[PDB]
RNA sequence: UUGGUGUGUUU
């Protein structure tokens, strides 16, 4: 009805900062909800420094849904968009 | 609480009320005619299911109160093992063979397709009368339908 | 927390913060809507947890929301003045 | 947590369906039919049902539950009642637009006095919008003198032939000029409402479609009230005028005036009439309806209380600074913030600001209870609420608080995985910091937390350009985040060093002020000499000093 | 009208990004006339209702928006902060889901 | 009335399920959860198909609790009664006011004043049952009914019969 | 006015209904923070400097490179294989030169806010680099041909490949394509700056990064930032100036109160 | 733990 495939992705292929903020709190939010960390854990035990460590190493089991102005969307994983 | 595609009843005057409409929607958007049920399709598809679903549960590797407690919970076992004995004493086409017989034999609402095979009949008199809906369509060999229905249905 | 700290809010456009400021450290107020008439009529009693849209007989398509007290203060004023704002849950075009 | 559990599931509001009200519908939503003027029974202790403060409405009594929700008065709405009216009044809202819908049709018929017959109406009806619709019929339609018997052998639209009249307004009566023949007697007329009434009720939905309306909600016989709703009390609640006896709202003693000349209306039915006795009580009626909703009307004087002040009506209650959009929802008040005097102090980093221990006593901060912090908050709890660095609450899995100056036995409590913790207000955490009022996007900027003795806030003296604050008296607030969520978002896009650059002039707008620029300004002169000994202390002061000194 | 603007700031000294006296000056510039900035441009817009009626003239503004049936999809800001919502833009200007192809990778 | 309907649930999931079955568990927990449970508007839903291929999508992340929604889309075998609708069953017990019949799922309540006058009860005759000469409707006799009202409890339906008609009765 | 306007993921900007405004966002897809002001080097000056500074000549020696700055200066003179890469840039750049002072600046005022600074990497590389030295160079004019002009395909700002793409693409940064051009030139580079090889690789790679690392984020409610950030010198601020020429302005009056003329005369 | 008016002072 609306959705496009994944092959004809014309929007930026970044993370951009405000993506990442709220990437940064919800990961942080689910860490905090104890969610088992992906990534070692030195002294970064406050969950935000977790999620930092995480997104380091892009390691999110997270996907942007970009509302593309008509109303479709590109389903773009975490894993494939280049962290800035 | 659970919902469906869509977004007075008298099964005598065939109103089914806004859920049950001739054209239903499946979960993809396209058009669907309204799938009734008889009594012997309803009973292949409960049991298929069932055993399908403790077939997958075992990786690939007959009773119906044995079938019934393939469920999850107290609840839906006993709303089960009821449906499957009603349908075990009154499913005149008991097995595959027979109902696709059935099924060409029929294939005209298709809530009436379903109540010609679940009430099984003499005449054409009964037919008209516990399925008043048979009136103004016009086009029998009804009794042929029964006849057969009636020859089709196994002893017991 | 006035306007033109919201105006700075939206600036950076961090919104969820936003809707912490203005849901949370605030009047948050819980109400309901039957689905069919949009309205919030519906009376609501819990222990007993039943329900009815007596313009409609509706006892099933009912939802609630979360909005504050002030929009709901709103919302009792305007239908009291005769405007009738109707929140249907769903886009419809 | 904080909303006790239902089963209907929380789904945002996607479409605001504005529309108008049938009579029915006000008719079909209500619990309860209004009657009486007196409040109190015989003053009688629960006043009277039939009265303005039915217990059906919701109660607005703290010990007295609800009378048709069954709730209290924490989480009752209230319920909506209504007053019949005996005679139908014009809403005070759509005069005018009322005024150019009897300026369009037939007055006999109810029909338009246009079709597709007229090409340029007929180009007119094909438009999208419903405004502009509407603006075009009017225009084309304020012309057209004679309801046309005819179609504009006999083709009788549905006209009788009569002209139409000429509608002109006069407050909340209208008066209509037909040309009753050319030339006789102009009856200029008080348009009764209920006249008009029977006349919108005989309009075709082709009608209703054309005329810039919409049959299921807006219906233009539902611009009349015959029915005028009652709200419940908590839009009205009783306030206590000095702790026995209550001063009622306004809109109680509105309705309780609307009430008292409603039965002062079918009074006048049910006995001799002297015919505008029947004018004078109705017009009162349609006076008092007129400033339940308005009380700013031109011409006309006010409606006045009984201290010589105006009333507070439904108008005055949402236009304004101070109504409740730019008052209470566009912009409020809330709560964790805080507030005082600020003072400079070069000794710190850039994204630090000072915090009085009091200040972070009083507010705090829920942290999870995680697996990774059970320690520290445990010991957070063992300070309890009159010791930094501590707590003040544990909120339970489910919603249990516990005030922890009112309970004796800190010690036998073992905490669970995935409680709420409010601990204090510790180092390190984000804080908003702010400047009324707001005039670029630095005027609010995200700090860390440094806890100092001696009440006042601490600042870094180069935040001072952004801001805008010297230091004779300013006041800085502190909103606190209550979430992860809003944690990181501050965290990650308010902070200071990710402001540093404006866009307004592409050029940063955080630099140095006034001693350490004149002072460094002396110090790189080129005659300047600095013994050794100096210069150790001078550069062991920078914390990203290596650990050489230069040559 | 962008001269205008660029004259009339930098009179005294001060300096304006050109992309943000663009945007100014083509809203300014959006439907074929000037869309000026008081209540007769953006209340005569037809864009989302309650947006329109946080600004100016809120009591008539509601009585036109219940006066013709109007269907506000509320994809304006006001709205969603009136009706408490995940507003549409910085972090919530799009969805995050949950991944069934990462979560697939994990073990 | 046996039909297919197409149904979905909406699951939300808690932070700590976010785990490596996650859609094997909402798959269990969307059977636990539908089926066997009445509602007005579609009746008993019986059995879930594909119950262990249901594809319960992705979970939305809910902007400020963390927890993540998912609409779990299903196709379900239901039963829905309807007045005039003609039904056989199995009656499950007789007293003075009538018998009780089950008709799959549920159990429909026959009164004496839609008996033919004809059927007398009988408490003396064992075992007891409403009789006639050449009728006898005792518990477990096969029985013809028409559904003359439907009333809901949103948790158990209650459908009122009648053999008071042409070619309803015993069989 | 402003208060929804969002520039979404295609680089436009609507309001809520969807009224596009700009097709690009500030005509260039541009952080507005991210620029300075720079210098494009090819506006001002005569004919005479333009041609003896880039003008390249294989045949002539001693115009050529004066052979001390590269290694392989015996394997040149002559060539007209490479002579004509040459002077098809050369023809490029007087392209760029009637380009930049005839359609976009006219009068030559050459400063002006363009993004991500090169020199200053250049500068990085040779302070990284130890670019003394005064020093034969193995870096060859062909490579450094094929360099730029595999460059200015490589600055993505709309991406995707149908044809208004590839159009809009050439529309939005050829002022910044233009700048580099006007920058790393043959001559320039292989006379003024000396650079080697891998400085010149990491140059390449660079200038990719950061004109990527500048592109507007989406989302940025560039409508709110804008109305503040002019609200804000009007905070601070014979025709009439400041306040009410701004109140005008906005609010437009078809009176204002002393309009003006700016007539020019023709030539003779 | 009142409302509602009104006055003066802070940035
Ligand atoms: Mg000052
Ligand atoms: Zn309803
Ligand atoms: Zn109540
Ligand atoms: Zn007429």
């Amino acid at each position: 009805e609306l959705a496009i495939l994944k092959e004809e992705r014309t929007t930026t292929p970044y993370l951009t900062k405000y993506e990442r903020a709220r990437i940064l709190g919800t990961r942080a939010l689910q860490i905090s909800m104890n969610a088992p960390v992906l990534v070692d854990i030195e002294g970064e035990t406050d969950p935000l420094q977790i999620a930092m460590k995480e997104l380091s190493q892009r390691k999110i089991p997270l996907v942007i849904r970009r509302y593309l102005p008509d109303g479709s969307y590109e389903d773009w994983g975490c894993d494939e968009l280049i962290v800035d | 609480v659970s919902t469906s595609t869509v977004g007075e009843e008298n099964a005598t005057l065939l109103r089914l009320g806004p859920e049950f409409a001739l054209k239903q929607y499946d979960h993809d958007g396209n058009e669907h005619d309204l799938i009734a049920l008889s009594l012997s399709e309803s009973r292949l598809l409960i049991r298929e299911a069932l055993k399908a679903r403790s077939r997958a549960r075992n990786g690939g590797v007959i009773d119906d109160d044995e079938l019934a407690k393939v469920t999850s919970g107290a609840v839906a076992n006993g709303v089960v093992k009821k449906t499957l004995d009603y349908l075990n004493t009154f499913a005149r086409f008991k097995d595959e063979e027979t109902c696709t017989a059935v099924d060409q034999l029929l294939h005209l609402h298709p809530f009436e397709i379903a109540q010609l095979s679940s009430l099984g009949c003499e005449d054409v008199d009964e037919a008209i009368t516990l399925i008043p809906s048979l009136a103004a369509k016009k086009e029998v060999n009804l009794q042929r339908i029964l006849d057969e229905l009636n020859r089709l249905e196994d002893p017991y | 927390f006035g306007e033109m700290e919201r105006d700075c809010m939206i600036a950076h456009g961090a919104a969820g913060f936003l809707k912490e400021r203005l849901m949370e450290a605030s009047d948050a107020f819980r109400v309901h809507v039957c689905g069919i008439c949009g309205l919030m009529s519906v009376i609501a009693n819990l222990k007993k947890n039943q329900f009815e849209c007596r313009s409609c007989k509706n006892k099933t398509n009912i939802y609630q929301l979360h909005i504050p007290y002030a929009a709901k203060l709103l919302f009792q004023e305007l239908m009291a003045m005769n405007i009738a704002p109707r929140l249907y849950t769903e886009r419809s075009g | 947590s904080q909303f006790p559990y239902s089963s209907a599931p929380l789904r945002s509001v996607k479409e605001v369906q504005f529309g108008l009200l049938s009579p029915e519908e006000i008719r079909a939503i209500s619990v309860v039919k209004i009657e009486y003027p007196e409040i109190m029974d015989e003053s009688r202790q629960r006043p009277r049902e039939g009265g303005l403060n039915d217990p059906k409405l919701g109660s607005i009594d703290r010990n007295f539950k609800c009378q048709t929700c069954g709730e209290g008065m924490a989480e009752c709405p209230g319920h909506f009642g209504h007053m019949e009216l005996a005679k139908p009044v014009f809403h005070i809202g759509f005069i005018p637009k009322i005024k150019k819908v009897c300026e369009c049709i037939c007055m006999n018929c109810g029909k338009l006095l246009l079709d597709e017959t007229n090409p340029t109406m007929a180009q007119a009806i094909r438009i999208r919008d419903p405004k502009k619709r509407f603006n075009a019929v009017w225009q084309l339609c304020k012309t057209k003198m004679v309801c046309e018997a005819d179609a504009p052998k006999v083709v009788s639209r549905g006209g009788c032939g009569n002209t139409q009249p000429v509608v002109r307004k006069d407050g909340m009566k209208l008066w209509g000029t037909w040309k009753k023949s050319r030339d006789a007697q102009p009856e200029r007329k008080l348009l009764t409402p209920g006249e008009i009434l029977n006349v919108f009720k005989h309009i075709s939905p082709e009608d209703c479609f054309r005329l810039g309306f919409n049959e299921d909600y807006a219906r233009p016989e539902w611009m009349i009230i015959t029915v005028l709703p009652v709200p419940p009390p908590q839009v009205r609640p009783s306030i206590a005028m000095d702790e026995t006896t209550q001063g009622q709202d306004d809109l109680t003693h509105k309705l309780s005036d609307i009430l008292k000349a409603n039965i002062n209306v079918q009074k006048l039915e049910m006995d001799g009439s002297p015919q505008h006795i029947i004018n004078e009580v109705e017009q009162l009626l349609q006076f008092h309806v007129a400033t339940y909703m308005d009380n700013d009307i031109a011409g006309q004087p006010q409606a006045l209380q009984k201290s010589g002040r105006p009333v507070k009506a439904i108008r005055a209650r949402l236009k304004g600074k101070e109504g409740r959009l730019r008052g209470n929802l566009m912009g409020k008040r809330v709560d964790f913030s805080a507030r005082t005097v600020i003072s400079g102090d070069p000794n710190l980093e850039l994204d630090q600001v000072g915090v009085p221990i009091s200040i972070a006593k009083t507010l705090s901060y829920p942290e999870t209870v995680t697996q990774y912090n059970i320690h520290r908050l445990t010991e957070y709890v063992r300070n309890g609420p009159n010791e930094h660095p501590g707590a003040k609450y544990v909120i339970r899995d489910n919603g249990d608080r516990i005030d922890l100056r009112y309970h004796k036995r800190a010690g036998d409590i073992v905490l669970q995985y995935g409680w709420k913790v409010e601990r204090h207000l510790m180092d390190d955490d984000p804080v908003l910091f702010n400047r009324q009022p707001s005039l670029h996007k630095m005027s609010m900027m995200a700090h860390r937390v440094k806890v100092m003795p001696y009440s006042t806030f601490r600042l870094n003296l180069s935040v001072t350009s952004p801001y805008n604050a010297d230091f004779d008296g300013d006041e800085m607030n502190l909103h606190v985040p209550q979430s992860e969520e809003t944690r990181a978002e501050l965290s990650q896009l308010c902070a200071v060093p990710l402001q540093i650059v404006s866009p307004q002039s592409n050029k940063p707008v955080m630099g140095i002020v006034q001693d350490t620029l004149c002072g460094v300004r002396k110090m790189t002169l080129r005659d300047t000499f600095i013994e050794y000994e100096q210069v150790m202390n001078m550069l062991f002061w920078v914390p990203s000093w290596d650990g050489v000194v230069p040559q | 009208l962008y001269k205008e603007i660029l004259n009339v700031i930098a009179f005294d000294g001060s300096y304006v990004n050109y992309r943000h006296m663009a945007l100014l000056v083509d809203v300014m510039t959006s439907r074929g006339y000037l869309m000026a900035i008081t209540r007769h441009g953006i209340n005569r817009a037809d864009t989302g209702a309650l947006m329109r009626c946080s600004f100016e003239e809120t009591v008539e503004i509601l009585f036109e928006a219940g006066a013709a049936a109007e269907l506000d999809d509320c994809r304006g800001v006001s709205e969603n902060v009136m009706l408490g919502q995940l507003a549409p833009m910085g972090t919530g200007a799009f969805d995050v889901m949950i991944d069934e192809k990462l979560l697939t990778s994990l073990p | 009335m046996f039909f297919l309907k197409d149904l979905s649930l909406i699951l939300t999931l808690h932070p700590s399920y976010f785990g490596p079955q996650m859609n094997q568990y909402l798959r269990e927990k969307l059977l636990t959860d539908v089926e066997g449970t009445c509602t007005g508007q579609f009746g008993y839903i019986v059995t879930v198909l594909d119950g262990m291929n249901i594809d319960v999508g992705k979970g939305r992340i809910i902007p400020g609790s963390g927890s993540a929604e998912f609409e779990v889309k299903y196709r379900a075998v239901v039963w829905k009664p309807f007045k005039g609708e003609v039904v056989d069953a199995i009656v499950s017990n007789v007293s003075p006011i009538g018998f009780f019949a089950d008709v799959g799922p549920l159990n429909v309540f026959v009164s004496t004043r839609l008996i033919p006058d004809n059927l007398v009860y009988n408490p003396s005759n064992s075992p007891p049952a409403y009789m006639s000469n050449d009728e006898l409707i005792t518990k477990g006799s096969k029985v013809r009914l028409k559904v003359v009202g439907t009333r809901t409890d949103v948790n158990e339906i209650y459908a009122i019969g009648s053999i008071k008609e042409d070619f309803l009765g015993a069989i | 006015a402003l208060e929804d306007i969002m520039v979404h993921y295609d680089g436009t900007t609507r309001n809520s209904l969807g009224d596009i405004i700009q097709f690009l966002y500030g005509e260039d897809g541009l952080d507005g923070t991210q620029v300075e002001r720079q210098t494009i080097d090819t506006i001002p000056g005569s004919d005479k400097a333009f041609h003896k500074r880039y003008y390249v000549d294989l045949m002539d020696e001693k115009n050529s490179i004066k052979p001390d700055v590269i290694e392989y200066a015996a394997d040149i003179l002559g060539d007209v294989e490479l002579q004509k890469e040459l002077n098809s840039e050369y023809e490029q750049l007087v392209s760029d030169r009637k380009f930049l002072r005839e359609i976009v600046f006219v009068n030559g005022d050459h400063n002006w806010p363009l993004p991500v600074n090169l020199r200053r990497i250049i500068q990085n590389a040779q302070q990284i680099f130890h670019l003394d030295r005064a020093k034969a160079s193995d870096l060859t004019i062909p490579e450094i041909i094929h360099g730029v002009r595999d460059l200015c395909k490589k600055l993505f700002v709309l991406r995707g490949e149908n044809e208004l793409i590839k159009e809009a693409q050439q529309n939005a940064t050829s002022l910044f394509q233009c700048l580099v051009r006007a920058r790393l030139a043959t001559r320039r580079i292989l006379e003024e700056f000396r650079l080697n090889r891998d400085a010149f690789e990491w140059v390449l790679g660079t200038i990719e990064a950061q004109f990527q690392r500048s592109l507007v984020h989406p989302g940025e409610m560039v409508g709110v930032i804008a109305a503040q950030s002019i609200g804000e010198p009007a905070t601070q601020m014979n025709v009439t100036l400041g306040v009410p020429r701004l109140k005008e302005i906005l609010n437009v009056a078809k009176n204002i109160k002393t309009p003006a003329l700016t007539v020019y005369l023709d030539r003779e």
